[PDB]
Parts: structure tokens; C-alpha cells; sequence
């Protein structure tokens, strides 16, 4: 029931939502692949369909409209989905610890403001709330918030939005998406290069493409376009970073990142090629996270394998005792020092099951006994040896 | 071997002790009987038939979130908790006093698997 | 409940002013004040030679971190006693003399009574002022002129990096709890010291020799004890500080010189300077729910890591058992902060779990006859504030337990210990004073949460039948 | 082929499919198999019943260029074609 | 010319490096080492009201600035007086005893040799060390300051903390001191640091409904903790690190603000806008500087100080200019800046007061001209500069007795760059090749190419 779950303590919810993720609506779209395929699955469902919100909300939800009953299920699931205790408490707990699950960001439809919260893969919609009521249900702030721009929210939108949050209110905002809209272009990036000023409580950025990355951030392009690319203070101000949805990194590319400088955490998913011996990168900037992909190259460390006696290898791993041998006492912190230098601006290396890393594993022991270097079952690999 | 559990009623519970060690919280406080505070009689008998049913078994890790929802309710459990909800809520708090995890989520599985399987009637009511 | 989170604050603010709690003022009063190093004057020779090879036999641990050899001691040792001999000067000898003096200071308040006492000489002490008192008093006297002996030679002097061994050879002792606002100047001294010599180069390069190694090695295992003193002997009488130039070994989300960690070494100091750092992020930063599952995570770790140490030797055995006992003290305040903010629910036996352990380790290493090593002052601020918190409770709930507990902590703390006198006493009474307001709360604004708000309001300006409840309030 | 087909955004892709779904509708329309569907007279029959999508006839054209280049059709008829659309849009979009 | 902006880069730094340039080690040797202060010891009690009679006459500056009340300290002289009779302790009596120790070491810097020598008793003079003038009074100076200094070392550490310590350093910052004992004094200076932002001083940000001794005591914070910003970049060489000048960002306010303007000079962006800025700004202050008009001994000091301290940085902030960018007429509008400053201590020679031309600060600041001067002199001509770095080295050898070593090791390192203009007078040339082996030697120190290194291993 309902009290009955609510007399409870913080970790029994948590893991319990964990498992509901997010699934609040009683639908869900599918993926791309299982497009082409003709099947649908059912939705025959009836009226309590109000033309308030289908009308309203149809630049989010419109794009889909070709399949059995769906809206009024659709409709009817925002009405009942505005009373759930379970999901208040839901989004209570999910934000004292980390709102990973839900990705709740600001939105305006009809000019009027509303603050929506989606999935993360793509953020398809599932509901949203007035900042009073929401604020009403907790403490109101400047409560820092996500925001991304889609084909719904570029431009006039966009600038309501900024100039919203000047008239009306304050910049309650921090970070930025480029979920869609791929071609640096249709006036999403004509909108928001003016609009970083007022925008001063973010480190965080989110990308998509390799033609908007290449593009926008691997700055060995470099040209002279002012308004077409960002200030440099904000490229101070970024110590997060994330970024999806790629074939082919540094394939012969131009891997190099130095003035994307005070950055100080990567992540990267979905991607399907990546070698890291092209990999440049500036300091500040050790936590590196890593989805699920195809085949990883590491770095080479061949030469440094070569190195390599059999005089001390145990169990893969390693030491000199003989302080006698400087020889080999030098020659093995060389060793150390060589391949921490080949890691050098890093410290934490996580991986979900990217199914194949092709590159001769050779590491420190000081972080793989800790837990820096976080692989999943990816085991795909066998050179594996420890400093 | 062996080991007695009071429960807090005070009955007086026998269990095999490494069995048992399959919990941590007895692993640590082990490294001959033990108390276990606020703690049921059928509870724990309940908590030891699933502890006994599931003693050869593999479990993923306590961090692998993608293993953990791989989701699949294992049969003989989903009908071993068809039971009311007082109860139920009894063995999960138990769960988490003893960090014997794959119990506890499969409690909470089926706890949101009540809460998937809705009625807006439910929702109608309030 | 609520009601309890905000006294749980309050608890915080008074466990700060709790451990918020003679001297001549006056260098020249030891003018003339003999000695206790002369050949005839109170140790001789070979006295002295028996307390270093005690020494080196059970409490290796801290110079054995800092130097580079220490056969190095005893060398200087006889040549300097040679010297002495000859002469019936330069900064080398000064420094080594100071050195030494230290490294038996220490070995004094960590050695056995009937053994010092067998050791001593007799005479002497017809010449000088005068169980464990007679000890605890020479160990004075010996501390006090070292320490106008160090004062002079220390102002007076170039920068040497062996100052600051000093310092830390003698933080390990009553001293920063006897001589507070001194040490914590002194402190000040060995920070810019520090800062001068650019020991933050222990970043270790390629193709450096062993004693290169070796000479950042020592940077290292100073630079570490250096930020875990700074950091704990931190009151607002101090605001200079070094425990901001290391950064925390939590891999945060949200967000040069600034030295980060297990990009270094693995040597046990980076271990404490870790759990450290984790008080540290507990008590100032961003307290969240998921930075303490992390912490809490890491430290089971480390505390496995503490147990793969294996008894050979004393000094392993003392090692381990403060490795355990911060580990097992920094778990206790985080699952307060959990239990009292926040409600999870069977953190209390699972607290009360930790202080079990810390009493069977203190019993352990009573039993053994190693209660020397208990005297270190960390663990005595550890049953202070476990005995502070559990008073606290104990008056407000109740439950057997905790009774037990507390009884066991208080006896034990009563019964074994004269050396902190003046600190132990204060707590003493104001711990019995506390009892009375258990007797009171016993016979919800209440008045007794309103007369410690009054008492915080007491602490917070000595910075710088209500009728009866105030009579009560006077009569203590 | 289906790789190409894999290129894309998601939200695109779906209209895509949306718009393929009302398109087949509005030839069922009529009595009347692919380049007939995906027709020039069809289709701009379909959007002079739906000026709607001369709103936004942007992924409307660059699906239909998609659609005229995902199955078997000469490289050379889809440009030629794509030559043709270019005109429409400058046509229309003004 | 981009080879004399680099060149000019290049002597800033070796200046850097000139400016980053006995007592014993156990207090003990001191231990009992005679006094002045007694009855029947040196100076006579009487004697000693006159000094401080000339102190508060002429050098009210310091002491009025900081402290709240000041026939407090006749008071307080009087009382230790009394109680040194009665007794023929406390912390407030022995800091208040130092206090005016310091008080009178002050004046004994800035005195007439003839003066002391006809107050200083005789048959003392027979009881102490002899050196028979100046440098007589300097010994007995010396002798006094050593003193003082054993006093004050053992007695700062075993001391709650209270304010008067600071008072002390600041009354002894204004002599020879910090410039011949400087690791003691950098020190001393990181102890009193720490008392500074241990009591708060930074508030004083001036509240309402508080009395006139609460804006005292925040008008003494205020001008100690800026007082204290001053010393801590004026003497910030790299064997202190620790600093309170990153913490910022009444006439005290102006003279932080000229150490700000220098500090943006020196560390941070050269910009074109901001150099306009801040000469403008300084201008403005000169404003500020001349409304103060000439009443007396005090105000007249004052205003020299401020005017040369206005001056100097004027001539760094040009002299950055007319290096990094090259505008043309600013050597000549960068001799006037020395022109005023050198009216300005002829006046203060025609007026006898050369005792005040006795300011370390003055001195810094005329080595760092005569430096920058024999530079642009010996790699290029210029008569003007030339005739007035003769009367700057002229002047300060035959006129400063205190500084003896440094302004000694300065006149023989500066004789030995005469050599050096022979050998540029016998292009990367081989005398900046000399000079950037010079600046690797000194920096190393810190922790025909063949008859150049002859003359090099000559010299």
C-alpha cells in the first residue's frame, strides 16, 4: 500500500526505484531499430482525453501519433500522473542522492513555462510540473537544473527562455545538451553562443555528433568564427563533460584538447570505434568514464613490454626487493614511471561492456587493487600484467 | 557446525553455521550463538527456507547495476513470497540489518512489481 | 525526530566547544636550569643507549618514516658524545643534539615505568625536583628545557628540514594538548618551513638514484604526517593552515599545486592522510547521502587492506591497531551523521558494533601489557568524544547497551589515566555535570536543550519551575 | 543500406516513420510499387492536400530523398530528383 | 629594439634577483648581556623622556597611526619607572616594556650621532664594548637592537595572543633591521601573520552606533593589517612563500593601493587601458597627495613618502611601459619621475633632515634606479641618464654609513658592470650571453667568447 510504504527508511526506496528506473507511464516508444518492424504492440484505450494537452504538448509527443491508441493513453497518464505520492517521494529520494535516473530539465510550450523530466537515453517525455507546484511540493531555490535544445527548443523558445530567466527570474540553470540538431545550424547555435553570460552556475556540457564535435570542440579546426564558437570563459568554466553517439573517433583524427582547459571529468557512451594513443588531453581531468562500445585500442606500451625480464614476474605483478641491484632498482621505477607517464593526466577508468580492449594491458597495482580502474566483464582480453 | 540465533522473542533458532556464513553481517561478527534484535519467529524461519534454497546459487556482484536489473524473479521464490505485506515489509528490514542483498532485491522487485501492475482506481481513490 | 536532528547539530557545535577546552611565559626562569644529560647529571651514557635501542626495537614507525638511515643515530650519537667528552659551534651538531633529544623524549612517554625507574640515577634526584607520577614528572622537566633549548635554536637558525622532525618526533605526545597555543605557533613555523623547501617535490621523476628515491621518499612521509596534524590540531586559534593543499580521495562529481592522491605512493601515510581527509569532507564540505556510501564503501576497503598487516613485531602490532582504530572511529561518525540525520534504520547496532571493537583492541593491548601504546592522545580524544556522544544519548533514551558501553568507556577512562590531567578532568566534571542534567531531564522546547543553547551562548562569548532550572543551572 | 538507414537522429527518425505511415494513408487514398508511391506527381499531390506540411516540408523532402535512395535506385535519378526538390523547396518555402 | 624589450625583460628579472639578496645561534651567549634602561646601567630615565620627546615631536607618524592613546605611553613609562624602583610577573607589563624599547630603538635610528654620544653615560661607555662619528652610534645602535632582539625571541612564543606584538614589528620594520637580519625577520613576520588573522582584523569594515574607541581600535586594525600588506609584498622574496597581499584585491588605503598598482605591475596581464587607468588613478591621488599642506615636522615626512612612493611607481609603471611597447619621448618622461624624487630628498638634506633619508625604502628604491640607469647607460647613450646615475652613486657612497655590506656588495657588483660597458664597447651578442649566464648563476645560487669567460673568471 501506500503508508505502509511511506513509514519506511531512505535505501529500501532507493533500490526499489532503482529497479523502476523510469517507466512512470503506462507506454513507452521503442528504439530505433524496432522502427522498420511493422509490429505494434497494443494500445486499444478510450476516452478522458482532454484537447488541452495533446494540442499543446504535440512537439514532443505529435512526432510519434501512428500507432493503436496511444495519446488519450498518453493524456490520461499526465492527469493521473499529477497525484502519485509514490512518484513524490520518488523524485525526493532520487534527487538526494543522484538524479541519474530521471533527466529533468526546463521547457516552454504555448509561452508558458513548465520544467518536464525524461528519459536519459533521448529524453522522450513523460510528465511535467509548475515551478510552484514544484517547489510547493519542496524548498524553492535556485536549484540547479539541466537543460538541452531539440527542433522544439532552439531559438525564440530558447531566447524566452533567457529572457524569462532575466525579466521574471533568475538563471536557475546549469548544464547543456545538444541532443538533436546536428548541423551547428537552424539557429540553435546563433541562439545560445550570445546567451552564455547571465548562465554562470554550470560545468557541465552533453554532445552528440562527430560532425558537431569535430566541428564545434576538436580544435585543430581552427578558423575565426566569433559567434560560432564559444567565448573561452565558459571554456573555463566546464569541469564536466559527456558526449554520446559516434562511429569512429581517432581513427587518423585530430585528437587534441588542450585549450578545453580546467575541464575535470569525461564521459563518453555509445559509441562503436575508439583508440586512445591519438587521445590528447589537458591537465585537471583524471575521472574518465566509458559506456558500452565496440573494440578499444589502448596504448602501445610494446617498447615497454620489451623491456621486460621474467627475473621478478609473479602472478602478474612485480617487484624488485634487492636494493643491492639499482640496476634493476632504477630500471624498475623507470618502468613505473614510463607507464604512469603514458596515463599521465588520469587516475579512474571506468568501463561498462565494451566487449573487446585489443591493446596489451600492462598497469599499476596501487589502482587496480583500489577500484580506479573499473572494468565491467568486458573480458575480452588476456595481456593483463600489474605494477 | 552450527550456531543458535535468538530471535528477540527469544526463541531459540538453530542454524548450520557456515550456511549461515553465507551472510556477512555474521561473517564479521563472528571473526555458540548469536542475538538478532527485533526479529519474528516465522520471519526467520521464512528468511532460512530461502537462505537453504539458495545456497550453491551465483550472484552477479553488489555493483553490477546491469546484471541487477536483468531482471529474471526466480520461480520458486516468486511463489515462496505470495504472502501478505506486513510480513513481507518484515523480511525486507531484516534483509537490510543482515547485507544478504539478492533476498532484499528480490523483495524489491516484487514490491515494484505490485506497484507496475496498477489500477488508476488505486489513483482514484486519492 | 526532527527534534533530534537539530540537537544532533547542536551535539556537533558542543563536541567542537568540548574540545575547544604551568608555563613562565618566560624563557629565562631556565636560565640556568642543569640538565638531565650530562655524564653525572641525571642519564648516562649508556642509559641513553638502552632507551635508543628500546626504541628502535617497539617504535620504529614514526623516524623510521621520516629519515633516510638510522644506523646515521647512533653514529652521531658517539660522536657527539665524543665531542662532549673533548670540550669538557656550528648548526649540524645543534640540530643533531636537538635530534636526539626529541627521539628519547618520545621514548619516554612511550617506555614502562619500573624500567626509566631502574634507570635513573640517584643522587640527582636530590639534585633536581621531583608509580607513574615520578615518571610523568621527570618526563616534564626533561620536555621543558628541550624546549627552551629548541625555541632559541630554532628562531636563531638558517632553514633546516630536521626542524620539523622535531616537531612531529614531539607531536606524538601531552605536548599539543598541554601547550596548545605554543605548539600550534610552532606549528605555523614548520608550515612555512614546508612551504620554503618545495618538499611538494616528492613527485618522483625518471632516471633519479636511489638516494633521490629516497630523499622524496622522506618528503613524502613528512608532507603526509604534516597535513594530518594540521588538519587535526585545527581550532579557530588557528586559521593558517595546510590540509587544503591535498585533495580529497573521494573522486567527486560535483566540483595544480593542489596535490591530489593515488597519483604518488602507497606508503600507510597516504592511508591516514586519506581517512583524513574523509573526517575532513564529513565535517566542513557538502555532506551528501551517496558521498557517504562511497566513503563508507572505501573504508571497508581500506580497513581490509589495515588487516592484511601481520603480526611479526611490536611496532607492526601498534601500526595496525591505530590503522584499525581510526578506521573503525571514522565508520562511528559517519553512521552517527546516518543515524542521526537522517534515520536509516538499524544503524545503531551497527555503530555500537564499532565502539565494541575499539574496546576489545584497548583490552587487548591493556592485557598484553602494551598500555604505553594506549597513551597515544588520539585515542584518548577518541574516548572522549565516543563517551561525550554516548552520555548524550544515554540521557535522552534508553537502552542497555548504550548503558554498558558507556559504563566500560568511563571506568576504563577513569581508572588508567593520570597523563591528561587537566584535559581529562575538565571533561570529567562537565561529563557529571551532564548527569545531573539527567537527573533533571529525568524527574518540545524543553528547558534543559534551552539551558545548553545558554551554554553554547557561554562558549561562544569566552571565544573571544524556570526559577529552579536556573538555580540548578548556578549550582553548576 | 540498413547501416545508412542507422545514421541518424532518433526524434528524426520517427517522425520519418510517422511521415512514411500518413504518406502510404494518403496514397490509400487512391487506388495507387515504390517510386510510384514515392511519386513526384504523388507526392506533390499529397502536399497540395497538405499545405500543413509545406510548413515544415524540410524532413519531408530529405526522407523522401532517404526513401528514393535506401532501396535499389540508381545514385543518378535520386540527385536529379534532389535538383528537382531543391527547386520545390525554393519554391515553396518563400 | 625587440632585443631591448627582451633585454629589459631580462634586467627586470636580474633586479628581481639583486633585491632577493654576526648574530649568533644559541640565545645564550646574550643571556647576561648588559641592559641601557637602568638606574645606574646607561641612558638615564630623563635622558629618555627627551628622546621620546623628539619622537612624538618630529616621527608621530607610525605610532600615532597605530595605537588608540599615546600619553599612554609616558603613563606606561612612568609606571614601569615606578615599578622598576619599587622593585629595584605579567604578559601586559613585559609586551608594554618591549613596546617601549622598540619605541626608543626607532628613535635612536633616526638621531644625531652628537646628540646620543652627549646623553650615553661614560663610565658605561667603559663597562661596554667600545668601537671609538656615526659608526660608533651605529654599534651602540646594534648593540641595542641585539639585545632587544633576545628579549623579544624567547618572549613571543609562551605569550597569549594579543596585539602589542604586531605593534612591535612594525615600530622595528622601519630600520636597517630587516635588510642585515632578514631570515629572523621573515619569521617573526609569518608568527605575527598568524596573529593577524587570528584576531579578525579584517573586520575593520566600520559599522554604526559605535564609539569613538571602537573606531580607533578599527581605524588601528585597519591601518595595521594594511601596514602589514605593505611589508608582506615589499619583502616577499622566495625564502617566504606565505602571504596575506592575495587577500585585498585613510591615507593607509592609499599607500595599499600604490603596493596594489605595483603588485599588478609586476605579477599580473600587461594590458594598455589598464597602465592608462591606473597612471591616471595616480594622478588622481597626487591630487589627493598635494591637498595635504605643510604644518610640520610629521606632515612634511609624510608627504615625502607618499610623493616618492607616488613617483617610484610612476617610474616602474613607464619604465614597463616604454619596455613592452615603446612609446616614443619615454626615457626623458621617465628621467623627471627621478628629477622629483631627487628635489625631494635635497630637500630633505637642505633642510637637515638627512636622518630621515635613512629609510631603507629610499634605498631600495636609488639602487633600483642607479641599476636600470648604468643598464640603458652601457647599452645605450644618453647623457642625462648617465649625469644622474653619477650623482645617484656619488650620493650613496659618500652618504650612507648604515648599509654597509649590501650598498658595498651593490657598489662593487655595479663596479665591476662598469667592466662590463668596456667589454659591450671593445646581434645576440656575447654581453646579454654573459647575462643570461649571470641570472642562471644567481638563480643556481638561490637553492670572442673565449676572452669573455677570461674577464668573467677575472671577475
Amino acid at each position: 500500500d501506500t503508508k505502509l510504504f511511506l513509514s519506511l527508511p531512505i535505501d529500501i526506496r532507493y533500490t526499489v526505484y532503482f529497479f523502476l528506473g523510469d517507466v512512470v507511464q503506462n507506454v513507452r516508444p521503442p528504439a530505433k531499430s524496432d522502427i522498420f518492424n511493422d509490429e505494434l504492440i497494443a494500445y486499444p484505450n478510450i476516452r478522458e482525453f482532454n484537447q488541452s494537452l495533446v494540442d499543446k504538448y504535440s512537439k514532443h509527443i505529435g512526432v510519434y501519433d501512428y500507432i493503436p491508441n496511444f495519446i488519450p493513453n498518453w493524456c490520461r497518464d499526465f492527469d493521473l500522473l499529477r497525484h502519485d505520492i509514490i512518484l513524490t517521494d520518488r523524485l525526493r529520494v532520487c534527487l538526494q542522492y543522484e538524479e541519474q535516473w530521471f533527466s529533468v530539465q526546463w521547457i516552454v510550450v504555448s509561452g508558458e513555462l513548465e520544467i518536464g523530466i525524461f528519459t536519459t537515453d533521448e529524453q522522450f517525455l513523460q510528465v511535467s510540473y509548475t515551478i510552484n507546484e514544484y517547489c510547493h511540493l519542496l524548498s524553492i531555490a535556485q536549484q540547479d537544473l539541466r537543460l538541452g535544445i531539440n527542433v522544439s527548443d532552439i531559438n525564440d523558445v530558447n531566447e524566452l527562455c533567457k529572457e524569462i530567466q532575466h525579466r521574471w527570474l533568475f538563471d536557475t540553470v546549469s548544464y547543456i545538451s545538444f541532443i538533436n540538431c546536428w548541423d551547428l545550424d537552424h539557429e540553435n547555435v546563433v541562439s545560445i553562443i550570445p546567451c552564455m553570460e547571465s548562465f554562470n552556475n554550470l560545468h557541465m556540457l552533453r554532445i552528440e555528433s562527430k560532425n558537431m564535435f569535430n566541428n564545434l570542440i576538436n580544435t585543430q579546426g581552427v578558423r575565426e568564427n566569433p559567434g560560432k564558437t564559444i567565448v573561452y570563459n565558459v571554456r573555463q568554466n566546464i569541469f564536466e563533460l559527456e558526449l554520446y553517439t559516434l562511429r569512429d573517433l581517432g581513427y587518423k583524427s585530430v585528437v587534441d584538447l588542450q585549450k578545453w582547459e580546467q575541464l575535470q571529468c569525461l564521459s563518453l557512451s555509445g559509441c562503436e570505434f575508439i583508440d586512445l594513443n591519438n587521445l590528447i588531453l589537458p591537465q585537471h581531468c583524471k575521472m574518465l568514464i566509458l559506456k558500452e562500445v565496440k573494440y578499444i585500442i589502448w596504448w602501445d606500451l610494446s617498447h615497454l613490454l620489451k623491456r621486460i625480464r621474467p627475473q621478478w614476474i609473479i602472478n602478474g605483478q612485480v617487484k624488485k626487493p634487492t636494493k643491492k641491484e639499482e640496476e634493476e632498482e632504477s630500471e624498475w621505477y623507470n618502468l613505473y614511471l614510463e607507464v604512469v607517464q603514458t596515463y599521465q593526466p588520469l587516475n579512474f577508468i571506468e568501463l561498462h561492456n565494451a566487449k573487446r580492449v585489443k591493446g596489451n594491458l600492462i598497469l599499476p597495482a596501487r589502482l587496480v587493487t583500489e577500484s580506479r580502474i573499473k572494468i565491467s566483464n568486458g573480458t575480452k582480453v588476456d595481456s593483463v600484467l600489474l605494477i | 557446525q552450527n550456531v543458535v540465533l535468538v530471535s528477540v522473542e527469544g526463541e531459540r533458532f538453530v542454524v548450520d553455521r557456515k550456511i549461515a556464513e553465507r551472510s556477512l553481517l555474521l561473517k564479521n561478527y563472528l571473526q555458540i550463538v548469536m542475538p538478532v534484535p527485533n526479529v519474528r519467529s516465522s520471519v526467520l524461519q521464512k528468511v532460512i527456507e530461502w537462505a537453504v534454497h539458495h545456497k550453491d546459487s551465483n550472484f552477479p556482484d553488489e555493483d553490477d547495476d546491469d546484471s541487477r536489473k536483468a531482471a529474471p524473479v526466480d520461480p520458486w521464490d516468486r511463489e515462496f513470497l505470495k504472502v501478505d505485506q506486513e510480513m513481507l515489509y518484515e523480511i525486507i528490514l531484516a534483509a537490510n540489518y543482515l547485507n544478504i542483498k539478492p533476498l532484499l532485491d528480490a523483495g524489491c522487485k516484487v514490491v515494484a512489481e505490485m506497484i507496475r501492475g496498477r489500477t488508476p482506481e488505486e489513483i482514484r481513490r486519492t | 525526530n526532527l527534534y533530534d536532528k537539530k540537537l544532533f547539530n547542536i551535539w556537533n557545535q558542543y563536541e567542537r566547544l568540548w574540545i575547544h577546552d604551568a608555563f613562565p611565559l618566560d624563557v629565562s626562569e631556565y636560565n640556568n636550569t642543569k640538565d638531565f644529560y650530562g655524564y653525572e647529571c641525571l642519564f648516562s651514557k649508556e642509559s641513553i643507549f638502552k632507551i635508543l635501542d628500546h626504541s628502535l626495537e617497539r617504535l620504529g614507525w614514526l623516524y623510521f618514516g621520516f629519515f633516510t638511515d638510522i644506523s646515521e643515530l647512533p653514529y652521531q650519537m658517539e660522536r657527539y658524545w665524543n665531542e662532549y667528552e673533548s670540550m669538557n659551534k656550528s648548526a649540524d651538531q645543534i640540530l643533531w643534539d636537538l635530534v636526539l633529544r626529541s627521539v628519547i623524549v618520545m621514548t619516554i612517554y612511550y617506555m614502562p615505568a619500573k624500567s626509566i625507574l631502574s634507570l635513573v640515577d640517584i643522587d640527582a634526584i636530590e639534585k633536581y625536583p621531583l608509580e607513574l607520577k615520578k615518571k610523568y614528572e621527570i618526563f616534564d622537566y626533561c620536555l621543558r628545557h628541550t624546549l627552551n633549548k629548541v625555541l632559541r635554536t630554532i628562531f636563531t637558525l638558517p632553514p633546516d628540514v630536521r626542524t620539523l622532525q622535531i616537531f612531529l618526533i614531539l607531536s606524538n605526545t601531552n605536548f599539543l594538548q598541554i601547550y596548545p597555543s605554543l605548539g600550534n605557533n610552532i606549528l605555523v613555523h614548520c608550515i612555512h618551513l614546508a612551504k620554503v623547501l618545495g618538499i611538494k617535490d616528492f613527485k618522483l621523476k625518471i632516471n633519479d638514484s636511489g638516494s633521490t628515491r629516497l630523499q622524496k621518499l622522506s618528503m613524502h612521509n613528512i608532507w603526509f604526517r604534516l597535513s594530518t596534524v594540521d588538519y587535526m590540531r585545527s581550532s579557530p586559534n588557528k586559521i593558517i593552515a595546510l590540509h587544503t593543499d591535498n585533495s580529497s580521495a573521494l573522486t567527486r562529481k560535483t566540483l595544480i599545486d593542489s596535490i591530489d592522491v593515488y597519483d604518488v605512493e602507497s606508503n600507510l601515510e597516504v592511508l591516514r592522510w586519506k581517512i583524513t581527509s574523509l573526517d575532513r569532507d564529513l565535517e566542513v564540505s557538502e555532506p551528501s547521502l551517496k558521498t557517504l556510501k562511497a566513503m563508507k564503501e572505501l573504508l571497508g576497503l581500506l580497513d581490509r587492506k589495515t588487516s592484511v598487516s601481520n603480526d611479526a613485531s611490536f611496532n607492526t602490532k601498534f601500526e595496525s591497531f591505530f590503522l584499525k582504530l581510526q578506521c573503525n572511529f571514522v565508520m562511528w561518525k559517519i553512521l552517527r551523521y546516518e543515524f542521526m540525520q537522517y534515520g536509516v534504520t538499524n544503524g545503531l547496532q551497527k555503530l555500537c558494533c564499532p565502539a565494541r571493537r575499539i574496546i576489545a583492541l584497548v583490552a587487548n593491548f591493556l592485557k598484553e601489557d602494551y598500555f604505553e601504546y594506549t597513551t597515544h592522545p588520539f585515542c584518548v580524544h577518541i574516548l572522549c568524544v565516543i563517551a561525550g556522544f554516548f552520555s548524550f544519548y544515554c540521557i535522552f533514551h534508553e537502552a542497555d547497551e548504550v548503558r554498558d558501553l558507556r559504563n566500560d568507556a568511563v571506568g576504563l577512562l577513569k581508572l588508567l589515566f593520570d597523563p591528561l590531567r587537566p584535559v581529562i578532568s575538565c571533561f570529567f566534571s562537565n561529563l557529571s555535570r551532564l548527569e545531573e542534567l539527567r537527573h533533571i531531564w529525568k524527574s518540545l522546547v524543553h528547558p534543559v536543550m534551552y539551558v545548553l543553547k545558554t551554554d553554547i551562548i557561554k562558549l561562544k562569548r569566552n571565544l573571544e519551575s524556570s526559577d529552579f532550572l536556573e538555580v540548578v543551572r548556578e549550582f553548576n | 543500406l540498413d547501416s545508412l538507414l542507422k545514421e541518424l537522429p532518433t526524434r528524426t527518425a520517427h517522425l520519418y516513420r510517422s511521415i512514411w505511415h500518413k504518406y502510404t494513408e494518403w496514397l490509400k487514398t487512391m487506388p495507387d510499387d515504390l517510386k510510384l508511391f514515392l511519386s513526384q506527381k504523388y507526392i506533390v499531390k499529397y502536399i497540395a492536400s497538405h499545405d500543413d506540411i509545406a510548413k515544415d516540408p524540410l524532413p519531408t523532402c530529405d526522407a523522401m530523398i532517404w526513401f528514393s535512395r535506401a532501396l535499389d535506385i540508381e545514385n543518378n535519378d535520386v540527385l536529379v530528383l534532389q535538383q528537382r526538390l531543391y527547386g520545390l523547396v525554393k519554391l515553396l518555402e518563400f
